[PDB]
RNA sequence: UAGCGGCGAGCGAACGGGGAGCAGCCCAGAGCCUGAAUCAGUGUGUGUGUUAGUGGAAGCGUCUGGAAAGGCGCGCGAUACAGGGUGACAGCCCCGUACACAAAAAUGCACAUGCUGUGAGCUCGAUGAGUAGGGCGGGACACGUGGUAUCCUGUCUGAAUAUGGGGGGACCAUCCUCCAAGGCUAAAUACUCCUGACUGACCGAUAGUGAACCAGUACCGUGAGGGAAAGGCGAAAAGAACCCCGGCGAGGGGAGUGAAAAAGAACCUGAAACCGUGUACGUACAAGCAGUGGGAGCACGCUUAGGCGUGUGACUGCGUACCUUUUGUAUAAUGGGUCAGCGACUUAUAUUCUGUAGCAAGGUUAACCGAAUAGGGGAGCCGAAGGGAAACCGAGUCUUAACU
């Protein structure tokens, strides 16, 4: 019921939460 | 070339190169196609991705997200996107050479003679502009689907023939190959024969 | 213009999905899997029209070799007997006689032994 | 002869290629383009005369000559064009009236090509030797 | 629209009677005291465009 | 094309020709005759529109069917068979259409005319100075400073003035042509916020405007701004009285309406993915792209029992998905959860080639006119001759003093 905002821009990933789980060993 | 007349049962001398030519079907088909392409109005358009109401902003960033790359919401692969090769109003008229147009008319008048679909009368008039009078005259002629070409301007005949869809009335100048084919019988005034022979040598 | 393709794509998918009856799972339900499974079935059918002719000849030969060794001669001695006696009976018919009419197979064996002796 | 009895000539209408509509058409996924080139790209291809970065032939080779403005206002005339005029006299204004040489033309030669039969007076034009012999044989009188 | 002529090729080539193109030879513009006179004498006259490079010429010169 | 051009990429005329349309005037100044043309304004009158409207032809019977406009008969109208609606497809049921008319009042446009203002014509003159031109620096001309004409001017200068001056693509001479440094001017031309009529080999609800629906809305964003989804009961609500279970529920079963309720408002048709119930067969000692070839048995139909079909498939031979990319993939390389819908070699103009058709040493028109896909229009374009840088020569020509 007026239930939008589910997968619109997936801000889910616009969060872009910091990656690179301290693995700069692959250098 | 001699054309026997329906009503007075006389003859009429015509040019054999005009009314006895062999039927060149590929020429006639080319002219009939170009006539029907000339009738074509060609009024349409769709919207490209340039012309769709929208914004030129990327719906999401290029990388990092898990989704496919996208640059525009106006993309022709989206719902309510543009058409990829959206059409424009275009002109479908073809060129027909003058000698090819006359070759086709001289061909199909030779074929209507050979198929006995051509009727020659001296005069074809209706006194008062009444479709009842015209339908009576065509019933006496045993005609239903007919083209009536007349070398003059008869207004009562035009009005009495305007409501009948089986019947069309032309001037001898305003004749066309697709009508000469689409109608079952063709009635020519002997004067209209003289004018057609003069235009067509 | 604007050809709308629902009717055509439906009948085209249903032609495949009818061919995929009996298959397990999505192979009988899902066009992407069924078409991928129908093609393999046509490949196997083309192959096994060739392998049918191998496998039955192999079955016939093994039955002739059994019935001939029951009558005291090998297969390879028995075919050479029938070549030297000119008997042009193919080994479908020899397997059928070896099953249903053992007397006629015995007579063929004795013809082959007399053709070698 | 009806509108549903007409048919074109054989070989007149050819169908035309439709790329990217299946394996059986031949023009399959790539459509005559190969794989992973510049030519296969949309709008791809190199311009005219591009030989790679090698110096193209139209720049290896030197320029030569110039353009004569007088050549644009000179013309050559067949002998078969001499009958197409009226009056039996041939000038520049007569040939321009006959729509042979064009308006801006100021000089013309007559060349032995085709043949003339009627006697034709030629006036104010250069004439070759063979055209002079053919005109004088047909009764002409070359003057100025 | 009309095709535009490559104007350098229009300054370098001329169409002949049978459709071939004539052109001037190269190597006759400078540094001429070390070249033999036989070489220069065989470089003064115009030559025909070869069959291999005639396609790029026709593509550059559509209006003959 | 001529030209311009790191002479590259590319830019790209003009003269001239065919057409549409055509219109010329005034002040730099005095007089003479004086209000004379025209224009403007303002009235009136007439006509024609516009802003409401009016009339407008002609059909019955029977069959099927819920319903006739349909079928089958028999008529009639038509200057009206454009179109739309009506319980299924209506020339004659309705609204209209053709045609014929119509405005108290306002207003446009034409003429005509009144009034106001305006000046007309003739003669003799005058003939646009910090201007033209120049130097420097830039820009525009197709023309990128080049040998660069012409135009504009930021800066510094600076003429003659009809016996004079400008241009004719450096420049000079001759000749031709024109008169700058003051102005005005209709038409052909460009466009469509908007209105009316009509049309479409344009779409038919993921299409077409973003929007067929209370859409630039809901919603998001501080804001500029972004920006949706969502159509259809039936001919007519006749939209389910009443009864029953249930919470004075929801929901359902009747009954009733209706042609139809597997049209009941979560409402035309209702596919697939997906999830169930029922029936048949198979399956709990059996190893893998799940099929294919063989094949027992079981169940079910037909049949003259002949045995065929149909479903299942014990056991058994063989058998490592598809796409893409690759020297090469079962590959533990990419891609795809599935279904349904959409989704990619087009269009325009030039050009070459092939085919085909027309005419043929000729072929063909464009603009435009034209009521008009005709016909006219041959301006032009290609071709029938080439060679040469070119003048030029010409079935030859160029090279060269000249070619065996
Ligand atoms: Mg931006
Ligand atoms: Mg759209
Ligand atoms: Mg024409
Ligand atoms: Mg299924
Ligand atoms: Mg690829
Ligand atoms: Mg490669
Ligand atoms: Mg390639
Ligand atoms: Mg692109
Ligand atoms: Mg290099
Ligand atoms: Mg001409
Ligand atoms: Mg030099
Ligand atoms: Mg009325
Ligand atoms: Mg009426
Ligand atoms: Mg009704
Ligand atoms: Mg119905
Ligand atoms: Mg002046
Ligand atoms: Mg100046
Ligand atoms: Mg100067
Ligand atoms: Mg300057
Ligand atoms: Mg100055
Ligand atoms: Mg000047
Ligand atoms: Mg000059
Ligand atoms: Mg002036
Ligand atoms: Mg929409
Ligand atoms: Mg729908
Ligand atoms: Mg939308
Ligand atoms: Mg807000
Ligand atoms: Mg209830
Ligand atoms: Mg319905
Ligand atoms: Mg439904
Ligand atoms: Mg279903
Ligand atoms: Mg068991
Ligand atoms: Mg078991
Ligand atoms: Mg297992
Ligand atoms: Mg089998
Ligand atoms: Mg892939
Ligand atoms: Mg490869
Ligand atoms: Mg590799
Ligand atoms: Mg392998
Ligand atoms: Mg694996
Ligand atoms: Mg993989
Ligand atoms: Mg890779
Ligand atoms: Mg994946
Ligand atoms: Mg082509
Ligand atoms: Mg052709």
């Amino acid at each position: 019921m007026s239930g939008k905002m589910t997968g619109i821009v997936k801000w889910f990933n616009a969060d872009k939460g910091f990656g690179f789980i301290t693995p700069d060993d692959g250098s | 070339m001699e054309l026997v007349l329906k009503d007075a049962q006389s003859a009429l001398t015509v040019s054999e190169t005009t009314f006895g030519r062999d039927f060149n079907e590929a020429l006639v088909h080319q002219v009939v196609v170009a006539y029907a392409a000339g009738a074509r109005q060609g009024t349409r358009a769709q919207k490209t991705r340039a012309e769709v109401t929208g914004s030129g902003k990327k719906p999401w960033r290029q990388k990092g997200t898990g989704r496919a790359r996208s640059g525009s919401i106006k993309s022709p692969i989206w719902r309510s996107g543009g058409v990829t090769f959206a059409a424009r109003p275009q002109d479908h008229s073809q060129k027909v050479n003058k000698k090819m147009y006359r070759g086709a008319l001289k061909s199909i008048l030779s074929e209507l003679v050979r198929q006995d679909r051509l009727i020659v009368v001296e005069k074809f008039s209706v006194e008062a502009p009444k479709t009842k009078l015209l339908a009576q005259k065509l019933k006496d002629m045993a005609l239903e689907d007919v083209l009536i070409i007349t070398g003059e301007l008869d207004e009562n005949l035009f009005l009495a023939a305007r409501n009948l869809h089986k019947v069309d009335v032309r001037d001898a100048t305003g004749i066309d190959p697709v009508s000469l084919i689409a109608f079952d019988k063709v009635v020519m005034t002997a004067d209209a024969v003289k004018q057609v022979e003069e235009m067509l040598a | 213009a604007r050809v709308k393709r629902g009717v055509i794509a439906r009948a085209r998918h249903k032609k495949i999905l009818k061919q995929a009856k009996g298959y397990y799972g999505a192979r009988s339900r899902v066009y992407r899997v069924a078409f991928q499974a129908v093609i393999k079935a046509g490949q196997y059918a083309y192959r096994d029209r060739r392998q049918r002719k191998r496998q039955f000849r192999q079955l016939w030969i093994a039955r002739i070799n059994a019935a001939a060794r029951q009558n005291g001669i090998s297969y390879s001695k028995f075919i050479n007997g029938l070549k030297k006696a000119s008997v042009e009976i193919d080994r479908k018919i020899l397997a059928d006689i070896a099953v249903f009419d053992k007397v006629a197979f015995t007579a063929l064996v004795e013809k082959a032994k007399a053709a070698l002796a | 002869m009806r509108l549903n009895t007409l048919s074109p000539a054989e070989g007149s209408k050819k169908a035309g290629k439709r790329l990217g509509r299946g394996i059986g058409s031949g023009l399959g996924k790539t459509g005559g383009r190969g794989h992973k080139g510049q030519k296969s790209r949309s709008g791809g291809g190199v311009r005219r005369g591009f030989e790679g970065g090698q110096m193209p032939l139209y720049r290896r080779l030197p320029k030569f000559g110039f353009t004569s403005r007088k050549a644009a206002i000179t013309a050559e005339i067949r002998l078969s064009d001499l009958a197409k005029v009226e009056g039996g006299v041939v000038d520049l204004n007569t040939l321009k009236a006959a729509n042979i040489i064009g308006i801006q033309i100021e000089f013309a030669k007559v060349i032995l090509a085709g043949e003339v039969t009627t006697p034709v007076t030629v006036r104010g034009l250069r004439v070759t030797k063979g055209a002079r012999a053919a005109i004088e044989a047909a009764g002409g009188k070359i003057e100025e | 629209p009309k095709i535009k002529t490559v104007r350098g090729a229009a300054k370098r080539f001329k169409k002949t009677g049978k459709g071939g193109f004539k052109h001037k030879h190269a190597n006759l513009r400078h540094i001429l005291t070390k070249k033999a006179t036989k070489r220069k004498r065989h470089l003064r006259p115009k030559a025909m465009v070869s069959k291999g490079d005639l396609g790029l010429v026709i593509a550059c010169l559509p209006y003959a």
